[PDB]
């Protein structure tokens, strides 16, 4: 649906040079990397309130480039979701039908519904919190039914306590609504969990592109691994989760973890490098996970060293310099990877 | 210490208002209260009021068709002759009152610019549009600022958040921008209104006669001496405290 | 679309403006230009000129001395007439100038309040203190409003450090609020003078006479008519605009 | 030298009631707890420009709960450095001087050089960074020679990088100048590390008060262990640092970690609960950390377990609810409290 055509404008502080990336329909693409000033732009100009200097914008396959807003028919919500306060959330939804000249009160009616917002219906947007405003947001946003949605740091600036929720919602639309959504943050780890692609852009430029696995487990050089370098997030579903202690499928093996899911969430889990272990063996501890595998690679550092382990999964292990030394540095050793089970963190 | 010597000078400023405003109505309404009495029905004064209050009414229908947009443009926009055209809209404020009256009668006048080629259509000089456009000059520029920073305080995000819903610019500012931008706008007006009702020396130079409120005070002032033109400045403030007090 | 439209309106806006000071000088240099060469020699009008900045610096001096302390305090302190002392400062804009004069008169007249008992000591109308207080009462809000946002500007902590480093409050006030704040004085006590220089009907109601640069321009306007009326019309601005601009 | 008598002010957001403290002379006191607001105030209070409703304050033993700032002979440094932006850093010193008339043109020079201005004492305010503008500020702030220094939170608002320097600079004037510091902060990390005394005020009102050890290995009930409940921090001093690992001590056992310190150096270590083990026996993993020691309580939490355990030295441990049963919750089971070198943070 969304189309950017070798795009380039330049403002006071953000430079767009030569971008071009094509999201197909009903994929949910996660632009990457921009801090405030680009992102809120970059996402403007698709929208329609700048006209680039050279290039192209198409969206549905229509070169709109040179359209208006109004004409773009997308939903657009600003991370603030820019409610307009003198309209209860009802006049809010209505708003967009009233300007296209709209009859059904079932969609207004069936928009509020999916978005839980009937009980608010009445209320004045000052009145409401951040989830109420940003979903009667996305409410109105919704009525017109577009197919595109543009969102721009829609989680980031919540309560950890509405995240979670927060992304199912989103995920949600994104199917019951056969969304193709064009996803702008600067949380790597969102851009994770809910990515089908990531575009990495920095400093206004476009470096690489591509599903999730295929930016963190292989990035490009420099720029792109300084950014994302070293970390262990699994993606797992999770098999059982008897009295709070989850167990987590990943790949071939599995992970001991803690936290409120049921069986059958596809879930993450992080892990730091310095959390993780190496033994020529598994004793006994209190250490839940401890998985085999051989060494991939090893990385000396300054007094640390960087360690890629194969277990089934690869992990990205850390280690003082001295038991690096003490230990074998071989390619290609047998060894225990373990990490201490209260040290996995899991999100859903 | 310090906070003494700047209250008490402060407690002058105050009185010397209040006590140079409020003085005029006790002498009023304690020596000849009666010619207040005299005052509301003479014809004279009524219809210099009322003309007063109905030029400004005007005028400030003008405002509101020009400085309105002249704010949201100025509140939106940046070009490159803002700085300029930002100043010219200032300036109304210290062109003395005597050179604005002289400078609009070489355009409004029956031999200026625009005074002469319509002759046929609309006499300005010693006329109702001739005090109309005398205070529009002068108190435009209130409704001006006034309405840039109503649209400045409405932030854009809205217009463009309706925009991609699906409306028009127009609608846009109609539907949303303007009604968040009344109270502003409502001052806005209102003060104009009230700098033009109170304007004096800008228009006796084009348009002395159909002696608007202000005017007519001046001349009973000179003729009839200060006794039969206290009652016609006072009827006149209890006026604007009236409107002004009805609205802010 | 809508761009447009309001863009239109403010064209005019600006060119209603600009045309009209502009025009009044164009005639001046055009049809009688040795009418200023004229002018520029006459005692009255010199004498006018001179006047009214004299005039006006000391209404200044006035105000810097009033209305900066009333900033100071209205921009660190709450009472309870913060709204009242706050209004009645701003109120001078909107009291019809006429009005102000009688109004003044009633107190610095030589049968008024403050005017009477002081016969022997200073005589108030006809006279140049006449005309200073006369300016003072409608330029005044101009430095105060202005010395209040420029108090406002400078952050109490600031006097907070210096008072704990061992300043007195006017030491503080002296030392650092004050030269901080300095360009808002600046540019609000120049405001003020351009406010006064300008003010015509609050003048001429106590003290016409000195002949203050406005009242001239209207004085020979209907004597002279408007040929030895512009001439000073055009010389008065050029000097506002050498001023206002030499600062601004 | 600093005593609050039974002090009392209530502002629209902030109440103080009944607070009684004594700072004795040379000691670095510091207050916990407070949020913006109120520490602020509370400081101001102190100062003198606020008067109180109820109470006393007494600075070197004078009664100046109603004296004014110049006559409370302090020394005052706002988070923001309040410095005079209209004056280059020398003036700035001088101010203090011409202000209580004084001739010394050596204690200028001289305490420029004590916080190292010397290079900047020409510039002007607004070129110079942080520390920079903070030195300057603590520069003209101490040059009327006060012994009682006020400070509000001079640390939380810093780059890491000039965090380590900072404190030193501080704990350094601490002495050289025999100062007694009064030290607001809302970080309980930086608490620690500077204070000789802690007082815990919460929502305005004092609830504990004692040197380091006692506020967090013993807090009071609910309020206080929730602020700084389950937290390894252990006050060591390096006995050996051969290229960039640390050989640190602390009580009786000696603890591996990383991280450039010389020898002799008054460190600490972070550890968190989840990065420590339990085995019955020290097996040679690539931990360079394993401690003897036998099993204090069990806190048996949600679906994790929480555990102290005595290694010569308290050590808060936590665990699977799971392997908190496989193995014994018995309080005095002998255990070997293990975690990894490169999961122990060490800062100066």
């Amino acid at each position: 649906m969304i189309e950017i055509e070798s795009l380039s404008r330049k403002w006071k502080n953000f430079s767009l040079d030569n971008l071009s990336l094509k999201v197909e329909s009903g994929e949910y693409f996660v632009i990457l990397g921009p801090t405030g000033a680009g992102k809120t732009l970059f996402l403007e100009l698709i929208a329609g309130f700048h006209v680039p200097d050279s290039g192209r914008i198409l969206l549905d396959g229509k070169d709109v480039t040179d359209l208006s807003p109004e004409k773009h028919d997308i939903a657009f919500v600003y991370q603030n979701y820019s409610l307009f306060p003198h309209m209860n959330v009802k006049k809010n939804l209505e708003f967009g039908m009233r300007m296209k000249k709209i009859k059904d009160p079932k969609r207004v009616l069936d928009t509020a519904r999916d978005l839980k917002i009937e009980h608010l219906l009445d209320r004045n947007p000052l009145t409401l919190s951040g989830g109420e405003q940003q979903r009667v947001a996305l409410a109105r946003a919704l009525v017109t039914n577009p197919k595109i949605l543009l969102l721009d740091e829609p989680l980031s600036a919540l309560d950890p306590r509405t995240q979670e929720n927060a992304r199912e919602m989103l995920s949600v639309l994104h199917k019951k609504n056969k969304l193709t959504v064009l996803h702008i943050t600067h949380d790597q780890t969102e851009a994770r969990i809910m990515a089908d692609r990531i575009a990495v852009v920095m400093d206004g430029k476009l470096i690489q592109v591509g599903k999730p696995e295929e930016i963190f487990e292989k990035p490009v050089e420099g720029r792109v691994a300084s950014f994302v370098g070293f970390e262990n997030v699994l993606k797992g579903r999770v098999i059982s989760a008897e009295q709070g202690l989850l167990r987590i499928r990943v790949g071939e093996v599995v992970i001991d973890a803690a936290g409120d899911m049921e069986v059958g969430d596809q879930v993450y889990a992080f892990l730091r490098p310095e959390n993780i272990a190496l033994s020529k063996s598994s004793t006994q501890s209190s250490i839940r996970n401890s998985l085999q595998g051989r060494v991939t690679e090893a990385w000396v550092l300054g007094a640390l060293v960087r360690v890629k382990v194969d277990c089934g999964v690869p992990l990205n292990v850390l280690i003082t310099r001295r038991s690096a030394e003490e230990m074998e540095l071989s390619p290609g050793v047998q060894i225990y990877a373990r990490f201490k089970a209260s040290s996995v963190h899991v999100l859903r | 210490p310090l906070t003494f010597v700047f209250s008490f000078l402060l407690l002058v400023l105050f009185l010397f208002i209040f006590l140079t405003l409020s003085n005029m109505i006790f002498e009023q309404i304690t020596e000849d209260f009666s010619g207040l009495v005299k005052a509301a029905g003479n014809r004279s004064v009524i219809s210099s009021i009322f003309l007063s209050l109905y030029a400004g009414f005007l005028a400030t229908l003008l405002a509101l068709l020009l400085g309105a947009p002249t704010g949201y443009i100025l509140a939106r926009f940046d070009f490159p002759g803002k700085r300029l055209v930002e100043s010219i809209i200032d300036v109304p404020v210290v062109v003395p009152h005597t050179v604005a009256g002289i400078a609009l009668l070489t355009v409004f006048g029956s031999r200026g610019l625009i005074g002469e080629p319509l002759e046929s259509y609309i006499q300005f000089r010693d006329a109702l549009p001739g005090i109309v456009v005398a205070m529009l000059f002068v108190s435009m520029p209130y409704l001006a600022n006034s309405a840039r920073e109503g649209f400045k305080s409405v932030d854009p995000r809205l217009e463009n958040a309706a925009r991609s819903l699906g409306a028009p610019l127009w609608k846009a500012f109609f539907f949303v921008t303007l009604p968040l931008s009344a109270r502003y706008l409502l001052i806005g007006s209102v003060m104009t209104w009230a700098r033009a009702i109170s304007e004096f020396g800008a228009v006796v130079i084009l348009a002395y006669y159909p002696m608007v409120g202000p005017t007519l005070i001046y001349d009973r002032f000179i003729s009839y001496g200060l006794s039969a033109s206290r009652p016609i400045a006072v009827l006149l403030i209890l006026v604007t405290l009236s409107i002004f007090l009805v609205i802010r």
